[PDB]
DNA sequence: CCTGGAGAATCCCGGTGCCGAGGCCGCTCAATTGGTCGTAGACAGCTCTAGCACCGCTTAAACGCACGTACGCGCTGTCCCCCGCGTTTTAACCGCCAAGGGGATTACTCCCTAGTCTCCAGGCACGTGTCAGATATATACATCCTGTGCA
DNA sequence: ACAGGATGTATATATCTGACACGTGCCTGGAGACTAGGGAGTAATCCCCTTGGCGGTTAAAACGCGGGGGACAGCGCGTACGTGCGTTTAAGCGGTGCTAGAGCTGTCTACGACCAATTGAGCGGCCTCGGCACCGGGATTCTCCAGGG
């Protein structure tokens, strides 16, 4: 029905036939006059779809005028650099700085109307919602559509309130715990349609109902390229030490208002809690590996993983974990590079581009389990380290395969380390069954 | 060179300001960081409605205006503009404190 | 090693919030020492109070203490407060 | 459903209707005439409840009351308060 | 049958729930016994204080260029007027701030 | 004869022939003692009663007591009061 | 038939009337009931304050060379008590005079 | 009974700042102590004949004095 | 001739005043000014009279804990003497 | 400027008298013992609401620092006011008497309030929309401070 | 001493939004009608206690005067605080994840109200004596001039 080869309009653009079916599939949904969810986990890109959609837009029967695209403020740059190289005859502009950086903005910009893509992040969002309401929209492309994965959020609300014609939403992540966030975001995409909360009431009926405004296709059934990881997991032990301070934790001046919490990462190392904190600071010696097995373990596991390879790119749960290991490293014997939600974003962007490097000859690199969004593929990573595992399978999964770039041709490998008797394997199997379900309903 | 209001003017500029205003001046995080520490000593264990804490906070905030008010009036009794711990310690020991 | 505490609760309380409170009670001036003075204070009110709302809340058989706890223990101290119940 | 609570805010905007008719009320305000209310009834009805120990009476009447009036009230509005409740009072037994 | 019935209040000719007063005072543990007419008597009373502080708080609102009522001009109307600032002399009002004054001393002369 | 009176004058000369063997009294300290002996009452039971009502409870309890004895008093004589009531009331649920 | 009658007072080991005090309290319109533990604990608290305020008075009145305790001697011990003193701040005791100090700056050079 | 306020007099007035523990005392001290003494007076026997007035009576009791003075909150211990 | 220094007198006085412990108005004055103030609330008024000793004494107390309060107030602002607005500021922070 | 007397003021010891404290009786009224019953609260169960621990981003607020200026404080002189003491009135204090008012008790009656049942309507929870208040932004005005002849 | 320049504030106008005012539907408590009973009003009587008067006495107040010390105005100074400016940080708000704990329902039991008989505990009255107030007299200590230190 649409164009089966790459559009004459793109500039050195490359899409292949799995991009190329989905402009059509996107092009024949606004036909139909219908939103939809491009799911595409990784390896297929989104950014490059979103872009050639809007390009075709404009040139073909016109519609120039306003439009929105949501990105989190961590890839602004990235988004406005990839769309002035790939399709640089549409004007963008984006809103950002303080007040008077975006009053200067909206004054020489958004007025006059200029532009034919406005580029902006959920924060400067909430703040210029009035500046925003008083344009109409026609495609909104919103990113990471499980950033409005709930209600009574007010990133929701305002996105309701908006008046688009037609809406596009972005996400890898399809589902997370429950069927009322794939509920939610089918709400917002057909208000009209979708009202009401409401094996046969489950499973088969929800793959129907989605089948319809859904593409979801696996990157390995795609390209077949990108060899498939390796996931191994290590049933760690625990130090006497350590099962007495969970059992003194458990069974009852120090706060524990949140109880689960309080006994919770024991596991990970034990003077994490106060109490038994890091007192006088001696030095930097050897006093915090001989305390937790975990990290003994992890000192002996050190050395078959250094011998080849060794880009690790090790994941912990605990931010208070990252940044003493971070710190951490260094002092050990390594070079590393520091990611966390303190290093400023505009430097973030240029300072991990600039570290992806052919060597570094450095064997550490860490990454929290939020501070690290979708981007950078270091081709030297190859041992995927979880010291610790999230509730969310999800948040597992992007941490996991964000090295599953195609920028890794090497078969990667996954260790996990998990504790015995303890909430640790709680976690894990509501984990497990979280991404069974995401598994079945967005697979079968 | 630079215009510079001499020592005193600022002052009674925020008096009348926040003598017309009726919202809170302390931060609300740190008050209820105390709030937590002190019912710590009594008992552990404590959970706090949202509500408990800005009534806390209203109630302190009146006490210790009133105070202010008093410590003045003793200032101005002493023939001073400052106000000073003397006169603190005067006024609860007049109020009964 | 980098493990260590920030500050102390009472010093939550700033010198230009106590400036603020001082200025809506009428000060011109203010001294130095008023600062540590007026932390005390607030700290022997706020320990009475709670002490006070603790023990009701300990009688109620309950682990919350609610805004009606520290109304009928501010009642009880002399210091009705209007607009809570 | 949630228990329902007893609150005097429809008498208190009624009378403020009477007084004000073009005026209204904020919430916290309402709040704040609540706890008034309650706070006046309380006194008066300790005081009346007193004054019928000491006088060694079971019953709080309409003398009781005013006496309480009368020793929390400062003095003018003791004067009209009282002056209101015996009219009440009287149009409550003229010819009910 | 029975006759229609007229609310106490509206024999009362008050604004105020004489019945929920009587109640009150039958089961706030304050005596035995009640009188009819004590609840009425009452309630007027409330009536003729809540109507006082209305009037004055209203007279507030219109000075500050206003219709709603909020608990900075009841603060304002409880103060500044000195009966009813007796009667709620150790009442704290929630938000309702200060009155201006400043001492002479400190006005620059 | 005149009517009688009440008071704790007897209990209170117990008292203090039980501390000081060998210490009287005169009748304006006897009276002083009464009263004061009536004030702590009242201000107990007052309490008890307000606390009562606020759990919305009808029993006035040993809990309550306690509870109101440790609002008033206070310090070392809430607990030595704590104290010595825990133990009056242990010796008369055994003694029963 | 029945035993010789034993007082609560006597059961719980107390000076004070356990009796009066329960009719005191079913007779003050305090609550509606009253439970059998109340009037023992409500006793042997008014015991124990009136045996701690019996002691210092006695003490102090044996400093001052008599063997009768006197409204002087109630008040210095009263004030010289902290305890006692918060508990009876805003109470006056006749006959009782005041507490001997002399502001240090009026002591002469 | 008129200009009854005289017999407070001065040597009074001297005694019971002595007992209070001043040392020296300024000449126009005896009216502002006259004053606050009458308000006082007044505020106590004002709450006193209310009492006396509900119990229907003529004569004013020290315990109608020990509940007025109760009311302002200024216990007084030895008279009932 | 035998003089005293002016001040040790005042000295001698306080000391024998705070040890004594009886009252310091004259007692026929005293009752003549309660009867007088009487007067204005009610026509012809009888009195006990321990009700005007407790009157008396309750004076004394209030008046003894102003001067009290007032020679705070002296002796903060570098004096020796009180004055009259060092007894207004004494009620003034005292709550009237 | 530290000693030494002289003079009041105070305390300590002993003797004397008086009135209030402490012990002892009668009786009557409130506390004790036994038995019954019904309702308030204890105990168990369940739902869902809110509270605690933690992340990212923004930005107002806190923190630190330099300059100078009113202000607190020490000191000095003046003068007038308060105190100490002696003297004269004045009225409080104490003892005694006489009379009438009024507080206190006792008996009798009735009328007002508790308790019940029945029903119905006023009051409360819940939705929903629109207008009063909050805010931004651009004029006009008031106020403060400092420089220039003459004060 | 004014003129003028630089801040701050008050004011008018245009948008926007969310809290308030009103509606609706239902249900729990207030009103109507009645019956009993005991609390309180009402009358009468007793006695005590408050008031008025009067006389004698002596302590306390009122008055005058001399003199010292404390209040008060003035001056000088050094310094701690107020003002402004630049840099850092953590509060505030928005989300995530979890579960504990509050609040309502329902059943059962054991505990306190209620009543009747009995009795000893406590209260009013009465009497005696010894602890305390008062007085006197001697011893002790504190204060204030005079001057030689
Ligand atoms: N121009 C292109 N031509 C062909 N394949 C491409 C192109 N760009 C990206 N891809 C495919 O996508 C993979 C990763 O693309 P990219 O890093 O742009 O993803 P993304 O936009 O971050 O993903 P997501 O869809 O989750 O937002 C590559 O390894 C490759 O297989």
């Amino acid at each position: 029905t649409r164009f089966e080869d790459s559009p004459s309009y793109v500039k050195w653009g490359k899409l292949r036939d799995y991009q190329v079916r989905g402009l059509n599939w996107l092009i024949s949904l606004y036909e139909n006059g219908i939103n939809g969810i491009l799911a595409d986990e990784m390896g297929l890109g989104k950014t490059l779809q979103t872009i050639s959609l809007l390009g075709y837009m404009k040139h073909y029967r016109n519609i120039p005028g306003p439009h929105m695209v949501l990105v989190p403020k961590s890839t602004l740059h990235n988004w406005m650099s990839e769309f002035k190289r790939w399709v640089p005859t549409l004007r963008s502009v984006c809103l950002i700085g303080d007040k008077e950086q975006r009053a200067a903005f909206v004054r020489d910009v958004l007025l006059p109307g200029e532009w034919d893509v406005c580029v902006t992040s959920y924060e400067m969002l909430i703040k210029e919602k009035s500046v925003f309401k008083k344009f109409n929209w026609r495609y909104l492309v919103i990113d990471e559509a499980h950033r409005i994965k709930n209600e009574k959020s007010k990133l929701s609300e305002i996105v309701r309130e908006f008046k688009t014609t037609n809406r596009l939403l972005l996400t890898g992540t399809p589902l997370q715990n429950n069927l009322h966030e794939l509920w939610s975001l089918l709400n917002f995409l057909l208000p009209d349609v979708f009202n009401s909360a409401d094996d046969q009431k489950l499973v088969e009926r929800l793959h129907m109902v989605l089948r319809p405004f859904l593409l979801r296709r696996i990157k390995a059934d795609v390209e077949k390229s990108l060899p498939p990881k390796k996931e191994v997991k290590i049933y760690v032990g625990l130090s006497k030490m350590q099962r007495e301070w969970y059992t003194r934790i458990l069974m009852k001046k120090m706060r524990l208002l949140n109880i689960l919490m309080q006994l919770r990462k024991c596991c990970n190392h034990p003077y994490l809690f106060d109490g038994a904190e890091p007192g006088p600071p001696y030095t930097t010696d050897m006093h915090l590996v001989t305390n937790s097995g975990k990290m003994v373990v992890l000192d002996k596991l050190l050395p078959k993983l250094k011998e080849q390879g060794s880009r690790v790119l090790i994941f912990s749960q605990m931010t208070r974990v990252l940044d003493i290991l971070e710190d951490y490293c260094m002092w050990r014997n390594y070079e590393y590079c520091r990611l966390d939600g303190q290093t400023p974003h505009d430097e973030r962007q240029d300072s991990i581009n600039a570290y992806n490097e052919p060597n570094s000859t450095k064997f550490v690199f860490m990454l929290s389990t939020r501070a690290g969004g979708l981007g950078i593929n270091l081709a030297t990573a190859d041992v995927v380290i979880l010291y610790d595992s999230d509730w969310n399978p999800q948040v597992d999964l992007q941490a996991m395969d964000r090295a599953h770039r195609i920028g890794q041709t090497k078969t990667v490998r996954v260790f996990r380390f998990i504790t015995d008797n303890t909430v640790e394997e709680r976690i894990v199997e509501r984990a497990e069954m979280k991404l069974r379900l995401d598994s079945i309903v967005i697979q079968q | 060179k630079p215009h510079r209001y001499r020592p005193g003017t600022v002052a009674l500029r925020e008096i009348r300001r926040y003598q017309k205003s009726t919202e809170l001046l302390i931060r609300k995080l740190p008050f209820q960081r105390l709030v937590r520490e002190i019912a710590q000593d009594f008992k552990t264990d404590l959970r706090f409605q949202s509500s408990a804490v800005m009534a806390l906070q209203e109630a302190s905030e009146a006490y210790l205006v009133g105070l202010f008010e008093d410590t003045n009036l003793c200032a101005i009794h002493a023939k001073r503009v400052t106000i000073m711990p003397k006169d603190i310690q005067l006024a609860r020991r007049i109020r009964g404190e | 090693r980098h493990r260590k505490v920030l500050r102390d609760n009472i010093q939550g309380i700033t010198k230009p919030a106590i400036r603020r409170l001082a200025r809506r009670g009428g000060v011109k001036r203010i001294s130095g020492l008023i600062y540590e003075e007026t932390r005390g204070v607030l700290k022997v009110f706020l320990e009475n109070v709670i002490r006070d709302a603790v023990t009701y809340t300990e009688h109620a058989k309950r682990k919350t203490v609610t805004a009606m706890d520290v109304v009928y223990a501010l009642k009880r101290q002399g210091r009705t407060l209007y607009g809570f119940g | 459903r949630k228990t329902r609570k007893e609150s005097y805010a429809i008498y208190v905007y009624k009378v403020l209707k009477q007084v004000h008719p073009d005026t209204g009320i904020s919430s916290k305000a309402m709040s704040i005439m609540n706890s008034f209310v309650n706070d006046v009834f309380e006194r008066i009805a300790g005081e009346a409840s007193r004054l019928a120990h000491y006088n060694k009476r079971s019953t709080i009447t309409s003398r009781e009351i005013q006496t309480a009036v009368r020793l929390l009230l400062p003095g003018e509005l003791a004067k009209h308060a009282v002056s209101e409740g015996t009219k009440a009072v009287t149009k409550y037994t003229s010819a009910k | 049958t029975r006759a229609k019935a007229k609310t106490r209040s509206s024999r009362a000719g008050l604004q105020f729930p004489v019945g929920r007063v009587h109640r009150l005072l039958r089961k706030g543990n304050y005596a035995e016994r009640v009188g009819a007419g004590a609840p009425v008597y009452l309630a007027a009373v409330l009536e003729y204080l809540t109507a006082e502080i209305l009037e004055l708080a209203g007279n507030a609102a219109r000075d500050n260029k206003k219709t709603r009522i909020i608990p900075r001009h009841l603060q304002l109307a409880v103060r500044n007027d000195e009966e009813l600032n007796k009667l709620l002399g150790r009442v704290t009002i929630a938000q309702g701030g200060v009155l201006p004054n400043i001492q002479s001393v400190l006005l620059p002369k």
